[PDB]
């Protein structure tokens, strides 16, 4: 059981890995409830005590910091799931039983009601009126797909050794570099990508 | 040694004040405004700042005293400084600009200005504020700022000679330095500068008008030579209303008295106002003024606003305001595709009966246009409106001088009188009323002008 | 990310500050704040300390780094070189912009500290300008920026990363 | 400011060299003469002006001030410094606050100028107080040109037990003067003025009733009343009473709106009847 | 040919700062009648293809699809794009919109608002124990528990607490906790004062 | 929050919701007719093999296959040899506004044509981009509170997109530094509604 101090050390990680990944990273359900829990902890404890109370505004300020930054990282991902959510929904339907989730439970339910929704939307306003073979519009291509050549500025947690930087299409001009810890670099996001899911380095 | 130790403190302590001031308050914030301006500009490729006189004096008062009572030594500690401090701020630089460049420090001051009638003797070399009305400029010219001299006999160089600023010349070495021993010795004079070792800054020279105002009752308006180097230099054009900041200087000549000098009086000197910095008077747009220009546009009555602004002190006429207004805008000036043009200005004519405020009318147009000449067409000629030819005094050849509706272009020109004019002298407009040029082909000159301009006339029946 | 965050992440760096109030010992989520007694020094986050300050019950105390000789000697070396040189705090920038402008009455010099921390800053951005034009300008594929603090990053990063993310994309046309 | 433009605008100086004269402006001369500030120097801004004038300018104005009849040139003040620039007197933050709130600028409402002065006196809206201080400039001017076309025209009446001055809807910078903060005032600088500049020995010892036009709607007036102008006055007013004895008496039409019981607003035709009664209630 | 789908398409993109237009009923109804014409010559061409065994026709078949998949293409890059700024409506807003706003929207785009305000709600009330969490609000990090607010409008009854409100008149200021003021800011209700 | 779907005309496919991809490829490109092609001589009835016409990029891309069936493709003077020269001499000083907005989406999209000349473009749109490029930065992250008219009348529309995002960056800074970054205030587009 990790320690309060450190659940809010991960929601901070978790929130800058969010806010700089050009894709959907992976669902954290365990930080999001021990956060949302010790939220509503302190809400009652704070009720034991008296208004007047310093401790209780210096209390209140920290709540404030913690459901600030809670509320951001919700927010990016809910932008994130409203603008690949046809392919935010394929990719979580022909998921394996192992690999781990992109989407809660109730990111998932939301990205069905806002496909639906908008399916629904445009069948009615206009491609109903459409001659009879264009009233089919595949919104698996009509949608762009996240763009995984994005640049990053990363920092490294874990040392990282054989790192194949490619340059272009030509395998001649790819070379290998070694990541230090505590070193930054920029770096395309493909090239480094399950050193973020596995926390080895963090994106700044 | 002491004069060295004397100007390196002053140095220091405009470095201090450029490295050091800020504006802002510790509720609010805090900015570096003249270091951060320089790294901005610099950044920009345009290498000059502009210093306000007030900060200065507020830093350190001696300093505004100083640069006040002697410009030129202090001005030139100051843009030393200016350039020491450019190079802290942008210090690790990209290839291709390894070289620190010079730095041109503009003044400017909130200080009342004075008249150039009030400009007295005891007021020489010292920094005055002048206000007035640019009437002439020059062209460009190239000035040197550092110069490279060459022995005729031993081909023995001086290289990196610096220049005074202003108008002020340069005398040579007499004498050479070669050994004396083995060489013939070198002739008199045997200095030539190099060609290709000068540096040289653009320069242009200017004549600035008293205010018509100030003009003592009377007496025919005076004039003044302003000299303007580097980033000074192509700012005003004639007609611009102007405050300028500068040195009450001396032309300095050569000592000898070559072609036999021979003045109407002895020991008089020609004086000039070495221009430090300008500041056109309303008489680029800011973002905040683009916004509130946007937001005037999209007013559902901008049209009725516009036309209640003009001339407000007229009783009524609100259908000749309204046509003003259109006028003041103009249309769309087009060219087709075969090279035909169809001309975007509104001419206007107000044909009436006396006292009903049509001069009144044409005089608040000449204020409200951006570009506006009025004359009268009593008062005016063929070549007066459109261009003259005439002889230069210091070339001795045929040159052409631009009238009224070259000074206009761009603009309105507003005829009073517009029935008094001759017949011959309406007859030279047509031209310029519908194809917007002047052709010319006169004294051996073939050329056409540039006249898009509005005509604005008025004349009784 | 905009600059607010960054000061957000740079609020919860460590301060000493003497309160001139009596309390118990806080069990915050964050951790621990030791009890506060007058006139003896205690250790709060950043934020806690300029609102304490704000609010006339505290008294705050300059970083050790926060002195003029130290100062001095930091910018000399960050003039000198040639890559980025480690920095006092991760947040220098922001913790000095913030202690001098609510605290300037509790830190003698200031003015003389933030005209050093203003000059860093200075060589540091145009050290990053440098980097950026190596980087368009030779083709990199990858780059090292070890000592560089997230407020430095953020200034840029943006117009950097979008301009590099267009390069790779002419770089990579003619593959089919 | 300038030198000469405060001395021509500060109602003390203005009121001793009686500025509204033709002889006065030659006494002013004669004063800067027996300074011995060249007469450019004191017509630039005293920021521009050459700091070796401004080294004992207190004292040697104290002095040239005794010599010409002012002893009371100097007073004990206060002032507040901040940054390089930032530098005022107490007065100076007074009169820039007074001119936010009684600004004539009626595009913003009066609660719209009491926001812009209370904004003001916090040290993040510097700019608000340095245009109160533009705007307090104005007000100086258009206080000085009203009370020379006062003094001017013979329109202080001594009534029996104090004088009475009326301003007229012709009068240029009325509009300037209808709300009562600034009418009060006025009408002690105008006081001040009268009391320097008037013959009769009786007048000097007299009270002021001020009236200005409010709402030409309605067809109000605004009403003051301000007493005796004497160096050692108590500063005690007895005029809200008064005006209220007077109002009863003779069944006028007043309100009491301001928190000071000295100003009132009175129906412009009972005006006449009104002031009769005050007459004969006060003498 | 295109050309009408050509001013829907311009029509959204000369305002890139995301406010909404008036729907385009007229041009919508011009593309879809285009686009059915299109379709009818095609049907035509191609009868008469199978029939007479014509060759030469394909060439117009082809030209006459590709202008049809333009005309789909803009009509649904249009209604997509509105359908982007209604959303920012919500975030940037509030749950209920100013009439004004509602004017320019369709009857169709109101009630895919609803839905999606539906929706939001419905995810926004599933993070919590109780209420769950609202995360529209906190939208900047937060520096004091309490701010001054100055009226900027007539608002009337506002509610600090359950037992206890506060009249909200032009030009009057209240100190107040800040997460109860930071969404009638947003809304351009209330001004923050700093000082 | 609110974020217009981006342009995808540097990849191999443009998007099909950007709106800056449509007006691009409403862009007209030469083209000669390989086949005659009737009932559409109305437009340009029948119109003949061999004849020249301009068409819209999307309806040339659309009618296109490498055998070259229906027509073949012919790049515009901007993209062949003799500006290709003039841009290598300086590309700073070339207007890319007035030689088509989307430069760079509209010379990428060419690449589809499979003209001899491919790997010329390409290289040309490459050395284009980093010959511009130190200008682009200085200009955007230096020119503060002026008019930048003058400074983006020759940029095309990507480089104006940088412009914009450079401008950003220092904007937020200089904000930040002055003590406006903490008040909260009407949202964006709560001021562009209610106060424009
Ligand atoms: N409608 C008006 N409203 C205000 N002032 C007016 C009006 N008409 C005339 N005036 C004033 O009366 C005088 C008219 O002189 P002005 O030179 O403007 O007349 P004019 O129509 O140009 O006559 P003229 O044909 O004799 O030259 C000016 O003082 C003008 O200000
Ligand atoms: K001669
Ligand atoms: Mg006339
Ligand atoms: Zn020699």
């Amino acid at each position: 059981v990790l320690t309060p101090a450190e659940l809010i050390e991960r929601l901070e990680q978790a929130w800058m890995n969010e806010k700089f990944a050009p894709e959907l990273l992976e669902s954290k359900p365990e930080i999001v409830e021990c956060v949302m829990e010790q939220l509503e902890h302190m809400e009652e404890n704070l009720r034991r005590a008296k208004r007047e109370d310093l401790k209780v505004s210096i209390h209140q300020m920290e709540m404030e910091r913690i459901r600030y930054v809670l509320s951001s990282y919700l927010r990016c991902r809910l932008m994130k799931i409203e603008k690949f959510f046809p392919h935010v929904l394929e990719k979580e339907k022909t998921r394996p039983e192992g690999e781990p989730s992109s989407l809660s439970p109730e990111e998932l339910a939301f990205a069905r009601e806002f496909m639906a929704n908008t399916e629904s939307y445009l069948k009615n306003v206009a491609l109903k009126h459409m001659p009879p073979n264009l009233q089919k519009v595949d919104l698996f291509r009509a949608v762009p797909k996240p763009d995984l050549d994005s640049y990053v500025f990363l920092r490294v947690r874990e040392r990282q050794e054989n790192i194949l930087v490619e340059p272009d299409t030509d395998e001649q001009r790819d070379y290998v570099i070694d990541l230090e810890k505590g070193s930054q670099h920029l770096i395309r996001y493909k090239t480094i990508a399950p050193l973020v899911a596995s926390g080895a380095v963090q994106l700044i | 040694d002491e004069g060295q130790a004397r100007k390196s403190q002053l140095q220091r302590r405009f470095k201090e004040f450029l490295r050091q001031y800020r504006v802002g308050t510790d509720r609010t914030g805090f900015t570096f405004k003249y270091r951060d301006e320089l790294k901005r500009h610099y950044n920009l490729g345009e290498y000059w700042i502009e210093v306000e006189m007030e900060d200065l004096a507020s830093f350190d008062e001696d300093l505004a005293d100083y640069l006040y009572k002697q410009p030129a030594e202090h001005l030139q500690l100051l843009e030393e400084a200016a350039k020491e401090v450019a190079d802290e701020v942008t210090r690790p630089r990209p290839s291709g600009e390894e070289v620190l460049q010079d730095i041109q420090v503009m003044l400017k001051s909130d200080a009342s200005p004075s008249s150039i009638r009030s400009l007295k003797s005891d007021m020489m070399s010292h920094l005055v504020k002048i206000p007035g009305i640019i009437i002439a400029a020059s062209a460009v010219r190239a000035k040197a700022t550092r110069i490279s001299i060459q022995c005729r006999s031993c081909r023995n160089t001086l290289t990196n000679i610096a220049m005074r600023p202003g108008l002020e010349g340069y005398a040579l070495p007499r004498k050479c330095n070669t050994d004396q021993a083995g060489r013939p010795k070198c002739p008199l004079d045997p200095y030539f500068i190099m060609p290709d070792k000068c540096k040289c800054v653009d320069f242009q020279t200017l004549k600035l008008q008293e205010l018509p105002d100030a003009v003592p009752h009377g007496e025919m308006p005076r004039h003044m030579q302003l000299y303007c180097d580097r980033y000074l230099c192509d700012k005003v054009v004639p007609g611009n209303r102007v405050t300028i900041m500068g040195i009450y200087s001396i032309k300095k000549f050569g000592l000898t008295t070559s072609r036999g000098r021979d003045r109407v009086g002895v020991g008089i000197r020609s004086s000039y106002i070495r221009v430090l910095g300008i500041q056109v008077d309303t008489d680029a747009v800011s973002p905040q003024e683009e916004e509130e220009f946007r937001r005037l546009a999209a007013l559902p009555n901008v049209y009725e606003v516009i036309s209640k602004s003009i001339a407000p002190s007229i009783f009524g006429g609100t259908d000749m305001k309204k046509a003003i207004a259109c006028l003041l805008f103009g249309g769309s000036r087009k060219r087709l595709p075969d090279g035909l043009t169809r001309r975007g200005d509104i001419n206007l004519l107000m044909l009436g009966d006396p006292g009903t405020a049509k001069s009144q009318l044409l005089k608040f147009v000449e204020k409200c246009s951006p570009i506006g000449v009025y004359t009268s067409g009593k008062g005016s000629s063929a070549a007066g409106l459109t261009a003259s030819v005439m002889r230069d005094p210091s070339s001795r050849n045929f040159i052409m001088e631009g009238g009224a509706m070259v000074l206009a272009d761009g603009g309105v020109v507003c005829i009073d009188e517009f029935d008094k004019m001759r017949e011959d002298d309406r007859v030279a407009i047509h031209e310029a009323m519908e194809q917007q040029t002047i052709s010319i082909a006169k004294a051996g000159i073939t050329t056409t002008l540039n006249s898009r301009c509005s005509v604005l006339a008025a004349a009784n029946s | 990310m905009d600059a607010a965050e960054v000061e957000f992440l740079a609020e919860k760096e460590l301060v000493t500050i003497i309160p001139n109030f009596s309390l118990d010992k806080i069990y915050l989520i964050g951790g621990d704040l030791g009890p506060f007694n007058p006139g003896l020094p205690v250790e709060v986050p950043l934020w806690l300390a300029i609102n304490l300050k704000q609010r006339q019950k505290c008294r705050l105390l300059p970083p050790e780094w926060m002195d003029v000789e130290k100062l001095e000697k930091m910018r000399d070396h960050e003039r000198k070189e040639e890559t980025f040189t480690p920095m006092p705090s991760p947040y220098y920038m922001e913790l000095t912009k913030l202690l001098l402008n609510h605290a300037s009455d509790n830190i003698p010099k200031a003015d003389e500290i933030r005209t050093l921390v203003k000059d860093m800053w200075d060589t540091r951005i145009a050290k990053l300008r440098v980097s950026a034009d190596s980087f368009v300008r030779q083709q990199e594929a990858h780059a090292k920026l070890d000592n560089l603090t997230l407020m430095e990053i953020n200034t840029s990063g943006t117009f950097l990363t979008q301009a590099l993310n267009h390069m790779y994309k002419l770089r990579t046309n003619l593959q089919p | 400011w300038s030198l000469h433009d405060s001395l021509c605008n500060t109602s003390y100086t203005a009121a001793r060299f009686k500025l509204w004269s033709v002889h006065g402006q030659k006494r002013l001369q004669e004063f800067l003469a027996d300074m011995g500030l060249p007469l450019k120097q004191v017509k630039q801004k005293f920021q521009a002006m050459d700091i070796s004038l401004k080294e004992n300018l207190r004292e040697m104005i104290e002095e040239s001030a005794n010599k010409f009849g002012m002893k009371d040139m100097r007073v004990q003040t206060f002032s507040i410094h901040f940054g390089f620039k930032h530098k005022f007197l107490a007065s100076d933050v007074v009169f820039a606050t007074m001119s936010l709130m009684e600004s004539p600028e009626k595009d913003g409402s009066g609660t719209d100028h009491f926001i812009q002065a209370l904004d003001s006196l916090s040290r993040s809206n510097l700019d608000k107080l340095y245009h109160g201080l533009e705007l307090a400039k104005k007000q100086l001017r258009a206080t000085q040109q009203t009370i020379a076309s006062c003094l001017c025209t013979n329109l202080v009446i001594s009534q029996g037990p104090f004088l009475y001055c009326s301003l007229m809807e012709g009068t240029p910078d009325v509009m300037l003067f209808s709300r009562p903060a600034s009418l009060s005032l006025l009408s002690k600088h105008l006081l001040k003025s009268f009391v320097c500049s008037t013959k009769n020995r009786r007048c000097k010892l007299l009270p002021l009733v001020m009236a200005a036009p409010l709402s030409m709607e309605h067809g109000t007036v605004t009403v003051v009343g301000i007493p005796p102008e004497t160096d050692s006055s108590d500063r005690k007013n007895f005029f809200g009473r008064a005006f209220e004895k007077a109002a009863e008496s003779t069944s006028s039409r007043m309100l009491h709106n301001h928190f000071d019981l000295s100003v009132i607003e009175l129906k412009a035709e009972d005006r006449s009847k009104f002031l009769d009664a005050l007459i004969s209630l006060l003498s | 040919f295109c050309e009408k789908a050509m001013e829907l398409i311009r029509e959204l993109h000369r305002a890139p700062e995301g406010q909404l237009p008036a729907f385009n009923e007229d041009g919508l109804r011009q593309v879809l009648e285009e686009m059915k014409a299109l379709y009818e010559q095609n049907q035509s061409d191609v009868n008469e293809a199978k029939s007479g065994g014509r060759s030469d026709l394909i060439p117009t078949i082809k030209f006459r699809h590709c202008s049809l998949l333009r005309n789909r293409r803009c009509t649904v890059a249009y209604l997509y794009d509105r359908l982007l700024r209604i959303r920012a409506l919500r975030w940037e807003y509030g749950s209920v919109l100013p009439n004004a706003l509602r004017f320019h929207m369709a009857a169709e785009e109101m009630e895919w608002f609803n839905n999606y305000k539906r929706s939001l709600a419905t995810y926004m009330r599933s993070l919590g124990g109780d209420e769950g969490l609202d995360i529209t609000q906190d939208m900047k990090p937060p520096k004091s528990l309490y701010i001054e607010v100055r009226c900027l409008k007539d608002y009337g009854e506002f509610e600090v607490d359950d037992g206890t409100s506060v009249l909200l008149k032009k030009n009057s200021q209240h100190f107040l906790p800040r997460w109860k003021c930071e969404q009638l800011i947003r809304q351009g209700v209330l001004e923050h004062i700093l000082s | 929050a609110y974020f217009r779907v981006e342009s995808g005309a540097l990849g191999p496919e443009e998007n099909f919701l950007s709106l800056d991809d449509i007006l691009m490829s409403h862009e007209k490109l030469p083209v000669r007719t390989e086949t005659a092609m009737p009932r559409l001589g109305a437009f340009f009835n029948a119109v003949p093999q061999g004849s020249k016409l301009e068409l819209p990029l999307w309806l040339a891309k659309g009618l296109f296959d490498n055998k070259r069936r229906i027509l073949s493709v012919e790049l515009p003077k901007i993209y062949q040899e003799g500006w290709r020269t003039v841009f290598s001499a300086d590309p700073n000083v070339v207007d890319l506004h007035k030689m088509g907005p989307h430069f760079y989406g509209f010379g990428s999209q060419l690449l589809h044509f499979d003209s001899p000349e491919n790997a010329d473009i390409s290289q040309s749109l490459l050395q284009t981009f980093i010959g511009r490029f130190r200008r682009i930065m200085d200009s955007s992250q230096n020119a503060y509170n002026e008019d930048t008219s003058a400074l983006v009348a020759r940029l095309d529309e990507m480089e104006r997109g940088l412009f914009q995002t450079g401008q950003k960056g220092l904007n937020d800074f200089q904000c930040w530094e002055k003590g406006q970054a903490s008040q909260i205030t009407a949202s964006n587009l709560v001021q562009n509604y209610k106060k424009r």
